[PDB]
């Protein structure tokens, strides 16, 4: 979105990274490696389900019959409470709109922080010998095939199985 | 060799609406809304469910009970939850009524209203020591019995005089009666018969006037003489009259007042109601369960928060109405494939 | 060597609704919610408040005052807020009314519902004058007066007829009379009294017909000749007799119209109000003052912008009512304790 | 929270950071250090009043009693009323629930924003000889005593202190 | 060397209201707000609009296409739209009616309320075979004609009785009429008339009774004999006399009644009406062309989302009211310029 | 706001970046320059644009007269009506002030946003030469007038123009 659009993200669609939403490209003479990051998507299921959990708990007041308003003598009663019935119903229909939308408009922006977050969680794990570009990209002092690519979305890679230094927890 | 992060493209059928980018493509979605569709109506889950004031008061109508006719007298209890199934109630027997000419069709549905009623622990009024001189307690055939004698409407009685003659407007004074603050419905009317009838029947062959007042409401009525119409939602001829009846409603605490001549079909048992049930206009052989009875839709049970279609009272564990179809966003705004890349 | 950002941990107890995460446990909260006690009516700050529509009318009711009995003929002003601490309000003496079969009781309620109200400044229809031959301007004692002579509601007229004899049911035509677009209500009635006084008093000894009409509006009613209830609401014993008493709202610029005989309770002084005033039920000593006067919870004063509890009718400034207590988080959510590092 | 979580920064409480909610750990040779930042907070406090004053703003017309309407003769009417009280009440109850979650969702959320913030902070006054993990952490070139990380939380840090590089402003 | 990102300073004199940081200024705004001015109403677009209940019915009252006068006879459609000009509205001609007895004046804005009215398919009650004796169809000068004959609302029949003699009450029995389900509008009323006109036209010099019933809603009424208010909304000196006139509103497949005797002006052609039109108080010469019609601000069209000012009733394409002006901002917080760098 | 203040950005009005709303600045021998953004800008444009649009979809039901109510007879009926009125008309402007509200809150708080993304396509283009502050800054291994800085907001600089190493996509 607009923070991609302007800090040079690319809006890529990577086809073919399926298991998730969000993950990691990877680019090189063996090509571009694809991988996605099981728990930045968990992550972002999680959010949208307990979004749904919180839309759903909204109660209303039922909304029934006068119960002493007649049908034939108080017609007039009978429909200024339609007029009510009506309103109330139009009232809350478009609150939820809104509801709805705020929430629609924070998990497709929620988005571009994963995909901020991912690359943090890179920066680490390619150790210090890496150079972080500002494109969501990373300049390595190694090849990065497949293989690499999927320790990576795993976390378990470690710089130095390719002999070059670590940051340790 | 560059490593970075992405996301997918993907199958991006689903749109939504979003606030700073307009309507967007998504990979998936969650569906909020359901358009249901017509079904029976059920009786609500957590409360109880009325479409027959009474159960064990057998063939007859709504009204026909609201009225206390003979066999009808089934003592009815209490839902919280009720339907409307006649708007327009009729009566299946008894005396013929001339109807369209009070409120008195809606007393069924006015009692709905409430979740307790009871068919009346006394009889207001002494019908014998009314206003005006003794009178007989006027039965009907027309009105069959638990044996077929004289039938008139627990309701109200006939009082035809004991000395046939002429009266200046009385006034009875139809007191409070009830248990505790529930609400009373008095009930009332007066026969009017044909030239001769009348003259036979009480001392009098003119237009007999009529006037209750009960809680700052007034109605005042003039009965018919000559040509009533046709008889309906009666039985077996005893076609010479018609009854012009009526209902009162008393707050608690607080007394009736009719104005009467001759034909005064006095009240009698009356009406204790209380408690306030939900009603719906439902339309009912009641069928199972739902949790939510939807005046279109009917018998309902919630799947999703929302629902589109018909707006309508509804009661119940019940889906909020929503203008549109909403769904939520469970996925990536679509982006095109990349090789837009170097 | 590692420097790092951190958060705390802290006591937590504290729990707040979110929508990506759920409920979560937070440091600390700011509450936006109480539960407000019961307690007594005070004076809205900065409206003026009623709850006697006169303060300078002494001791007496308001429907006496309304009715326009003679001590309590205090001239009553404007407040915009007004308690309603009569539901069925009653009247201290005067002439025994038979209130329940009329909607006369809320007069003074009707009228609190205006900012501005007064007695009269003039009394339309000319009792003597008035239709019908001339009238005896009746008084009574049960009625004191300044002095105790005849005391006959300012309101109405007791029009007893010189030239005792029956009548044809005649019509005054109640004019508009009032300042600028005021409300009008019109008050009137009819006294009846026993078989023997009937005849003394006017020359009739029948029950009597009335009947208005007021801004589309018509009411019909015919006095009782024998065997009232017993006297309330009144004094001393003129017990032979009852006055039937009920009032008529004439719209800015409009005529009413009393079809009336005998009995006839001619209107006299009538009132002119007008301004909306905000009314609640209130029930009051009226003590002190609050911010707001809620229904329940009575005179309150606000802390909070929202409170929890029993929703009602309130005036002023007043907390939002609100289904469920709220907190606003005021820190951070819980975090256990760390030594899940290396 | 979905941001931490993802770019491996610690869901770590940490008890005795007490002037403060959030502020910087410190580690190494003297064990772990804690620091709070007085100003992370202030401006977390900051935005949570200003947003009680704009909660607290809310005006919602009084709801009182039909004037015209007689308790014994209009009780059809009366009964409307009670239904238009009771909507109303409920309508506004709703919005005010969904107003304040949405402040709360915001207020919760921010959190991870402090903590990203009091980074950039830190990535400066350690100079450019320290090195950027991506945790939210920084590997140094020299010691860093309770002392030190206390001045860091002041803005009273310099590198150079231990000869090492400084930006200056 | 360093570069930096940053962001502008500028003339900010627009504020906005935020939740975080309270309220700011910002560079530049959208508004969203206007106050609009008081302009004449116009023809909304989508929707067809009534001012005049009829058009081809020339120089005339509303009230006098609803009472059925001669001239006023044009044939009147359909608009989805109605403004409602006349709150009192007027007679402009006829027979001198005492309007103030009865809701009568409103007929016309009842009517406004329906998408669909029509004059009448035909005219229930046979006025001459009318309960009571043989009838001449009353026809009356201060009523012209298509030629200058005997004038008397196509709506109701003159019911003055060959053979004058005086009649205990008579009951019509209105029958329903209409196509479809339409509502019925009968019409009807009552002529009175001097001591000495009342026993020449019918058999009787006192005060005649008249009472309606129709879907539970009575009224009663009694003609006044002497002393008749000044007549006005008529035109030429039958005034010896005066016509209380009323309507009742049939609701489909409905009966109604009507109690009467001498003056029973009977009705004749019926309103037939169907179809909801939206209504509002407009003030109409209708010029031209609106998007949406205020009650007050008249004649609008919709620029901006929201809009500041009186909220009134309005229909079409509006904007939605708003407590208070709003803005978006378009642009940036408020930034003083700055050298504090180094 | 609370992020720029915390992490040490400049509440720095910089008159005179006229062309846009966000940009860059530039420091050093020559003084300061000054260049705006026309990309994060007409981001920032589209975005109120849109949301403007979404503003003004919002729909609500008409609110007219009760047809069979009529003005004499049924006075405490069109009285209710009218409260029906007032209470609509109270209730959803109270929500449109909450939408708008929370569109403002956006709308301004977006901004930091904008300048963190300026500053990644700040970072990629100077090269891996520059030096990150964590300020919203870089220290660069060469001179930039306004030249230069104009080149960078319109995304046509090369580090090498000033010997120095590149990132090449
Ligand atoms: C994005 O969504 C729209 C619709 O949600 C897709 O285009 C639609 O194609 C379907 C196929 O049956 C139609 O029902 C719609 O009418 C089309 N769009 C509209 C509303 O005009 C579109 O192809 C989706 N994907 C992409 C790549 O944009
Ligand atoms: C809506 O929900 C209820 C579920 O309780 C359904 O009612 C049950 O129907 C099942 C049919 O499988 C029966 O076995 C049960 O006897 C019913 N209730 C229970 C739990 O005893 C109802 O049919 C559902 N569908 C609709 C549209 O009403
Ligand atoms: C949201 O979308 C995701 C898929 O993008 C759904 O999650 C899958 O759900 C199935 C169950 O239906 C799980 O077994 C898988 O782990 C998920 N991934 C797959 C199948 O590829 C999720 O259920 C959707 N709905 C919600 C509530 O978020
Ligand atoms: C988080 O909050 C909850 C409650 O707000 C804490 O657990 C509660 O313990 C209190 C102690 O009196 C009880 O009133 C609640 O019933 C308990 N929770 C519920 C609602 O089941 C919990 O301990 C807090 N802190 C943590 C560490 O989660
Ligand atoms: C609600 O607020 C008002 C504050 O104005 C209280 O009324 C004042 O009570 C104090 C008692 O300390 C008196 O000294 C004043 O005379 C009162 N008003 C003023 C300012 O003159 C009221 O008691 C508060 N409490 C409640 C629940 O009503
Ligand atoms: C929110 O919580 C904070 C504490 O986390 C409160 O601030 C303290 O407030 C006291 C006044 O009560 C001040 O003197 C201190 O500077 C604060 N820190 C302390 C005591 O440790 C704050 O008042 C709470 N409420 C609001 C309005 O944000
Ligand atoms: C920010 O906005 C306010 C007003 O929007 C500016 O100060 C206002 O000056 C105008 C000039 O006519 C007045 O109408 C207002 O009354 C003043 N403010 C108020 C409401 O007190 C202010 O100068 C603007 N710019 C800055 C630098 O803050
Ligand atoms: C509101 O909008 C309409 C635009 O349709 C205006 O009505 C038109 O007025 C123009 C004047 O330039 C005429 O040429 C047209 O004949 C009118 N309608 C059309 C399109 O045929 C109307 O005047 C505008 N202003 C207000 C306040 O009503
Ligand atoms: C928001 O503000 C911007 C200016 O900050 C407006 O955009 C300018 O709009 C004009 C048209 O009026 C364009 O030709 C220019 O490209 C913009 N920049 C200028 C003139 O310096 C914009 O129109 C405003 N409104 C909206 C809808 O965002
Ligand atoms: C009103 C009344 O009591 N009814 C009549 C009474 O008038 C009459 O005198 C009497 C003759 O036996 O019959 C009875
Ligand atoms: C109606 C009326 O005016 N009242 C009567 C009148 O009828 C009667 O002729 C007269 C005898 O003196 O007494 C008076
Ligand atoms: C009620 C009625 O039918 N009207 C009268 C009738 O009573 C009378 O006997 C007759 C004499 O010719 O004139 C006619
Ligand atoms: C990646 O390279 C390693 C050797 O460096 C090799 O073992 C592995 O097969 C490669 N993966 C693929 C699939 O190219
Ligand atoms: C049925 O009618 C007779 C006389 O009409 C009556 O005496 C009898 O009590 C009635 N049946 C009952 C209640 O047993
Ligand atoms: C009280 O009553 C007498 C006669 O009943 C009357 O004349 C007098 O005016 C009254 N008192 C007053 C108003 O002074
Ligand atoms: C930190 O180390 C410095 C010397 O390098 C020393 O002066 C100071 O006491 C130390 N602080 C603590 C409390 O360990
Ligand atoms: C006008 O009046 C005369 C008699 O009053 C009538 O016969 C004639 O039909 C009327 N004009 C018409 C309808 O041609
Ligand atoms: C920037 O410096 C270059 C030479 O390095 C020169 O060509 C250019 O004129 C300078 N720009 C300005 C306006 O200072």
């Amino acid at each position: 979105g607009f923070f991609g659009a302007i800090a040079g993200f690319l809006e890529g669609g990577w086809e073919g990274m399926i298991a998730g939403w969000h993950g990691y490209t990877s680019h090189g003479a063996h090509g571009v490696a694809v991988a996605a990051d099981l728990k930045s998507t968990q992550e972002a299921i999680n959010k949208i389900t307990k979004n749904l959990n919180s839309l759903s708990e909204l109660e209303v007041k039922n909304l029934q019959r006068l119960s002493g308003a007649m049908d034939e003598l108080h017609n007039e009663i009978l429909e200024l409470d339609e007029k009510v019935d009506d309103l109330r119903a139009d009232t809350i229909s478009s609150q939820i709109e809104l509801a709805v939308l705020l929430s629609n408009e924070g998990i497709i922006n929620s988005e571009d922080e994963h995909l901020l977050a991912l690359e943090r969680k890179l920066k680490k794990m390619l150790g210090p010998s890496a150079v972080d570009i500002g494109n969501g990209c990373f300049e390595t002092k190694h090849k990065c095939n497949q293989t690499c690519l999927d320790r990576i979305a795993a976390g378990t890679f470690n710089a130095g199985e390719f002999s070059l230094p670590t940051f340790d927890s | 060799d560059r490593i970075c992060t992405g996301i997918t493209s993907s199958n991006s059928p689903h749109v939504v609406k979003t606030a700073t980018q307009g309507e967007v493509n998504v990979t998936g979605v969650i569906p909020l809304t359901t358009t249901p569709t017509k079904s029976h109506f059920a009786n609500l889950k957590g409360t109880q469910t009325r479409g027959k004031l009474c159960p064990n008061c057998l063939n007859c109508t709504d009204l026909d009970v609201a009225l206390g006719r003979p066999k009808c007298m089934g003592t009815i209890p209490s839902a919280k939850a009720s339907i409307l199934h006649e708007v327009k109630p009729v009566t299946s027997g008894c005396f013929p009524i001339m109807h369209d000419r009070t409120k008195i069709r809606q007393l069924p549905n006015l009692l709905r209203g409430y979740e307790n009623i009871r068919l009346s622990a006394r009889n207001v009024t002494n019908a014998e020591t009314a206003p005006g001189g003794p009178y007989i307690v006027g039965t009907s055939g027309s009105c069959p019995n638990v044996t077929n004698g004289n039938g008139f409407f627990a309701t109200m009685a006939w009082a035809v005089p004991k000395n046939k003659t002429a009266t200046n407007p009385l006034t009875v004074e139809v007191p409070y009666i009830c248990t505790k603050g529930e609400d009373q419905i008095t009930v009332w009317g007066f026969h009017s018969d044909d030239e001769t009838q009348m003259v036979k029947l009480y001392g009098d062959s003119k237009p007999q006037k009529f006037t209750s007042s009960a809680n700052g409401v007034t109605t005042h009525y003039v009965s018919q003489i000559g040509g009533f119409p046709n008889q309906a939602e009666d039985e077996g001829l005893p076609q010479s009259g018609r009854i012009v009846v009526d209902y009162m409603v008393q707050k608690p605490g607080k007394t009736g007042t009719i104005a009467y001549q001759r034909g005064v079909l006095l009240p009698q048992k009356v009406w204790c109601a209380s408690g306030r049930s939900k009603v719906i206009k439902g339309s009912l052989p009641l069928i199972g369960e739902a949790d939510c009875l939807h005046e279109k839709y009917g018998g309902l049970n919630k799947s999703k928060p929302y629902y589109t279609g018909e707006h309508a009272k509804a009661i119940g564990n019940c889906p909020i109405w929503v203008k549109t179809p909403l769904k939520l966003a469970n996925g990536t705004k679509y982006r095109p494939p990349a090789k837009l890349l170097k």
